[PDB]
RNA sequence: CGCUUCUCGGCCUUUUGGCUAAGAUCAAGUGUAGUAUCUGUUCAUCAGUUUAAUAUCUGA
RNA sequence: CGCCGCCAAGGUAUGUAUCAAGCUUACAAGUUAUGUAUUUACUGACCU
C-alpha cells in the first residue's frame, strides 16, 4: 500500500449527505446570494414575507425563489412609473 | 496570459517581470531534469511525476 | 421489544438515517418507519428525537416532509402528549412555507389519531388555526 | 439538453459578479443541473458584457465578407478579429447575407 | 378513494357480504383513507363478490389477506350506512405503469 | 469463486466521497491472504518471534 | 482675510495569510391527478345572445 | 560458475477546568383584469 499518495480522509467524518440536505444548502445559499446583491445594489423595495418567498413592493408582486425575483428587473417597468410618483413630489425636474 | 495591468510603474512592474522570468527559468530546467530522470529511471515517485505531467 | 439491549445511543444516531430511509416506493417502508420512530421516542424520550423530525421539514420534497408529518403524529400518539406540542406551536414561527404547512398537517394527524384526547388541546390550537 | 432560461442565467451573472472569473465549479455547485463546462461555455458565449450581441453594423460586416472568403470555415478564428466574440452571431449574419445575396 | 377524484364507487345496496383487503391495502379505510379506529365492518353487493370476485380487495382487486373496516370519522358521520362502496373503474393510475 | 455484484451496475446511487471511490477494495487483498493461510503464515522458516492475539 | 506643511478625529476593499499538479477530485430520477405565481404578451353607437352586474357575435 | 532472507513513522484525532503516584531540594530558619408561449414552486400518506 501506499499510505502517502492514496486519496486520503479524516476519521469520525460521517460522510456528505443526500440530495435534501445539499439542496437545503444550496437554497440557503441561493438565499444569501441573492441577499447579498441586492445589498450591492440597495434595492429597497425586495421583501421577504412570513414564509420564505419574494416580493416587490412597487410591483406588489410574488416571486418563489431568487431568480424569480432577479429576473424582474426587465419587464412591466413600473420603476419608470415612479416619474408620476416624482413629479407629486415636486412639480419641476 | 499576457497581464497588461494599466496604472502602473514601469520598475516594479519590470522587477516583477524579471522575477517571474528567474522562476520560469528555474522552472523549466528542473523540469527537463526530473524528465530526463524519469526518463532514464531514476526515480519513481507518484508526486515528481503527476508534477511533471502538467509541468509540461 | 428489545429496547434495553443498547448504550442508549443508537436510537439517536438510527433515527438520522432513518430520514434517508424514506422516499421508498412501496408505502409499506413508509407506513411501517413512523411506528419505529414512535417505538423509538418510547424508548429513549421525546425531546431529541423531535428535532430531528423538525428539521425533517425543510426538503424541498415531497414523500419526504408528509412521512415525517406522519412521524410527528406517531410521537404524539404512542407516548402521552404535552411533549411535542409546544415545539410544533414553536415551529409556525419560522418564516418558512415547508415547516408551517408541516405542522399544520402533523396537527391534522395530531387530532386524527388522538380522537377524544384533544377535548383539552382545542383552546391552546385555536390561536394557531386563526 | 441545456434550456438555459433567464433565471439561471441572472444566478450566472450574479455568481460570476461576486466570486470570480476562473471560478467555475464553486458557482456551478448552486444551479442544480449544470457543470462547469456547460456555463464557461454561455459564459463566453452570452453572458460576457464585452459581447455585442445586436447592433449589426457596415465596417464589420464588409470587413467579414473578405474574410469568410480568405477562409470559408473557421468561424471561432475570425471571432477575435471582427470584435463580434460571439462566434455564433457571425455565423447568423453570414446566412443571413447569403439569403439576402440570393432570395 | 379521496386520492384520485376520477374513482367512483358502486353505491347500491350492501347484504351480508364482508369486504377484505389486500396485504398492499391492510388497514386503509375506504372513504377516508386512514389506518386508526376501526369500528365497522364493510358490507358489499352480491354484484361485486361473485365467482371470481370473492375474496377480493375492494380498492385494487387484488386477493383479500384481512377484513375492510370502517373508521370511526366514517362511523360518526355516517359513511357507512349508505351504498356499497365498492371501487368499480380504473383510470390514470396502474394502468400507464404497466406501459411504461 | 466471487460472482456476488462483480460487475455492480449501479451499486446504490450513494456519494463515494473521496477514499471508497478512488481507493484500492481491501477485502480482496485480505481474502487471498486469508487463501495462502498456512503458507504465508508457517512456523519453521523463522521460529523466533511470534505473536499471538488476543483470544 | 488668503496660502503651504504637520498632528488628532468623524471614515468608503481589509477573507482565515504563502506555495506546490486551477492543490487533487466530486454533483444521476421518474410516472399520475391538480393548483398557485413570475417572464413573454396584447386589449365605434343602436338591437338581442350571455353574465349577479359586467366582458364574443351579428348592425350603419 | 548458483542473486535474493525487512523494521518503523504513514489512521482510528487533541485543546481544556479538577483528583493520586512518578520524579525532585531534602534544603534557608529565633392601476386591478384577460388570453396564451412558458418556467419556478405547492398539494393529495398518489404510485411498481
Ligand atoms: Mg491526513
Ligand atoms: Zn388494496
Ligand atoms: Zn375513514
Ligand atoms: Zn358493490
Ligand atoms: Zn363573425
Amino acid at each position: 500500500m501506499d499510505f502517502q499518495h492514496r486519496p486520503g480522509g479524516k476519521t469520525g467524518s460521517g460522510g456528505v449527505a443526500s440530495s435534501s440536505e445539499s439542496n437545503r444548502d444550496r437554497r440557503e445559499r441561493l438565499r444569501q446570494l441573492a441577499l447579498e446583491t441586492i445589498d450591492i445594489n440597495k434595492d429597497p423595495y425586495f421583501m421577504k414575507n412570513h414564509l420564505g418567498s419574494y416580493e416587490c413592493k412597487l410591483c406588489l408582486t410574488l416571486h418563489n425563489n431568487e431568480g424569480s425575483y432577479l429576473a424582474h428587473t426587465q419587464g412591466k417597468k413600473h420603476q419608470t412609473n415612479l416619474a408620476r410618483r416624482a413629479a407629486k413630489e415636486a412639480k419641476e425636474a | 496570459i499576457p497581464w497588461k495591468v494599466p496604472g502602473l510603474p514601469t520598475p516594479i512592474e519590470n522587477m516583477i517581470l524579471r522575477y517571474v522570468k528567474a522562476k520560469a527559468d528555474w522552472w523549466t530546467n528542473t523540469a527537463h531534469y526530473n524528465r530526463e530522470r524519469i526518463r532514464r529511471g531514476a526515480t519513481v515517485d507518484k508526486t515528481v511525476c503527476k508534477k511533471n505531467l502538467g509541468r509540461l | 421489544r428489545g429496547a434495553e439491549y443498547v448504550s442508549a445511543r443508537e436510537w439517536m444516531r438510527i433515527c438520522f438515517e432513518l430520514l434517508e430511509l424514506l422516499k421508498a416506493h412501496k408505502k409499506a417502508i413508509r407506513r411501517a418507519t413512523v411506528n419505529t420512530f414512535g417505538y423509538i421516542a418510547k424508548a429513549i424520550g421525546p425531546h431529541d428525537v423531535l428535532a430531528t423530525l423538525l428539521n425533517n421539514l425543510k426538503v424541498q420534497e415531497r414523500q419526504n416532509r408528509v412521512c415525517t408529518t406522519v412521524a410527528i403524529a406517531i410521537v404524539a400518539e404512542t407516548c402521552s402528549p404535552f411533549t411535542v406540542l409546544p415545539a410544533l406551536m414553536n415551529e409556525y414561527r419560522v418564516p418558512e412555507l415547508n415547516v408551517q404547512n408541516g405542522v399544520l398537517k402533523s396537527l391534522s394527524f395530531l387530532f386524527e389519531y388522538i380522537g377524544e384526547m384533544g377535548k383539552d388541546y382545542i383552546y391552546a390550537v385555536t390561536p394557531l388555526l386563526e | 439538453g441545456g434550456v438555459w432560461r433567464n433565471t439561471e442565467d441572472e444566478i450566472l451573472k450574479a455568481a460570476v459578479m461576486k466570486y470570480g472569473k476562473n471560478q467555475w465549479s464553486r458557482i456551478a455547485s448552486l444551479l442544480h443541473r449544470k457543470s462547469a463546462k456547460q456555463c464557461k461555455a454561455r459564459w463566453y458565449e452570452w453572458l460576457d458584457p464585452s459581447i455585442k450581441k445586436t447592433e449589426w453594423s457596415r465596417e464589420e460586416e464588409e470587413k467579414l465578407l473578405h474574410l469568410a472568403k480568405l477562409m470559408p470555415t473557421q468561424w471561432r478564428t475570425i471571432a477575435p478579429i471582427i470584435g463580434r466574440t460571439a462566434a455564433q452571431c457571425l455565423e447568423h449574419y453570414e446566412f443571413l447575407l447569403d439569403k439576402a445575396a440570393q432570395r | 378513494a379521496k386520492h384520485h377524484p376520477d374513482l367512483i364507487f358502486c353505491r347500491k345496496q350492501a347484504g351480508v357480504a364482508i369486504g377484505r383487503l389486500c396485504e398492499k391495502c391492510d388497514g386503509k379505510c375506504v372513504i377516508c383513507d386512514s389506518y386508526v379506529r376501526p369500528c365497522t365492518l364493510v358490507r358489499i353487493c352480491d354484484e361485486c363478490n361473485y365467482g371470481s370476485y370473492q375474496g377480493r380487495c375492494v380498492i385494487c382487486g387484488g386477493p383479500g389477506v384481512s377484513d375492510a373496516y370502517y373508521c370511526k370519522e366514517c362511523t360518526i358521520q355516517e359513511k357507512d350506512r349508505d351504498g356499497c362502496p365498492k371501487i368499480v373503474n380504473l383510470g390514470s393510475s396502474k394502468t400507464d405503469l404497466f406501459y411504461e | 469463486w466471487e460472482k456476488a455484484s462483480g460487475f455492480e451496475e449501479s451499486m446504490k446511487w450513494k456519494k463515494l466521497t473521496n477514499a471508497q471511490r478512488s481507493g484500492l477494495n481491501q477485502i480482496p487483498n485480505r481474502r487471498f491472504t486469508l487463501w495462502w493461510s498456512p503458507t504465508i503464515n508457517r512456523a519453521n522458516v523463522y521460529v523466533g518471534f511470534q505473536v499471538q492475539l488476543d483470544l
